[PDB]
């Protein structure tokens, strides 16, 4: 209970959860880890889902940093800012989005919602207007971290074709993401939707 | 209906 | 073996898939649901993952059928019609998009994907922003399904707090979203991206 | 590295 700090608990599950993942995750694994009995464990931490309802949040606690508009920053900036930070927290562990999927959402969340909208539309958005756009900011940053982490728990036992049995197109495609990864491609379609929203706002009164 | 999304949008914050 | 005829063992598994979701998804479940022992469903179905891998496939068949650009659509309503085929697909069935998550693609399906860069590129995308836009718009549409397809099976359990306890602002977040769903923020999003990328096209030659 | 993507999108179709 030095072992079984709060916080030593917290970085033993996470270390867990890069060794095995989501799925191996177990609280008898986080058990024999720390080298305690189940009941011992268990008098902390009652089950798989409040382990990582408590791993979802420490992720964001770390890395979700940029949560809220900072002073005279562009709503565009915002947006921008804060689906990287998002992002950096799902992708700090193994399965991160994963883990993240279906956790309750804490007050200060809903408060800080409550706060980013208040910004939004204090620029000039409608309010249907601004919850639409955190909402495709949000999937399409949710959506890019599951694709992009469940690669390498596939790359285990499955395998591609290999690189030389493609059709021309297909194989220029790999070398292009060979060179790049992922992040580009990010960048590019958030970027993407914020100007999407952009030619939305300058409608105002009118058609486009 | 309406509880639920509001849910979802305060998850990522 | 009319029973276990493989398109009565894909409709079971199915309607078992709405029964119990991904998580109760097991081959015995289904052993007992089709009446037969678990080593006669074993001969033609070897495993949990082999089921769902037929599963992806099959809501794909039956749904996801605006897979590639009619004689002489323009890309953007292509783009538009294929986000929306496939999103019918995934919420298809309970947790449509989880099955769908990690499963190998097919022969066919990378067949389609060539073509579909073919056509994009012959309306005038680099090789570099065609994929860009093919991701990004399969990230968001991913993204949406698996947020709402969250809701249902976390409502089970859990609840959120009453509709009266919430700050003003997600007040009327509530009764919006009452009113329309998701189906219209999944579509005005579809457009942004769309709308975003476009203006990327439009670049060609400079700076935007 | 560029094979996962390829893979990612072809799922897709």
């Amino acid at each position: 209970m030095s072992r079984l700090d709060k916080s030593k608990v917290i970085n033993s599950a996470l270390e867990l959860l890069n060794e095995v993942g989501i799925e191996g995750l177990t609280t008898r694994k986080l058990a024999q880890k720390l080298g305690v009995e189940q009941p011992t464990l268990y008098w902390h931490v009652k089950n798989k889902r409040a382990l990582l309802d408590a791993l979802a949040i420490e992720m964001l606690d770390r890395h979700h940093t940029h949560f809220s508009p900072l002073e005279g920053e562009s709503w565009q900036d915002f947006l921008r800012n804060n689906a990287k930070s998002f992002r950096n927290a799902l992708l700090s562990h193994r399965d991160g989005a994963k883990v993240h999927l279906g956790t309750r959402p804490t007050e200060k969340q809903y408060e800080t919602l409550e706060n980013q909208l208040a910004f939004l539309t204090q620029q000039g958005f409608s309010l249907e207007n601004a919850l639409y756009a955190l909402s495709a900011v949000g999937h399409f940053t949710l959506g890019s971290v599951l694709e992009d982490q469940e690669h390498q728990v596939a790359k285990e036992e499955r395998e591609t074709p290999t690189t030389d049995s493609m059709p021309p197109l297909l194989r220029q495609a790999i070398e292009l993401f060979d060179h790049q990864g992922a992040e580009p491609a990010f960048l590019h379609g958030l970027e993407s939707l914020i100007r999407g929203f952009e030619v939305q706002l300058t409608a105002l009164l009118q058609i486009v | 209906r309406g509880r639920w999304q509001v849910w979802g949008l305060a998850k990522r914050c």
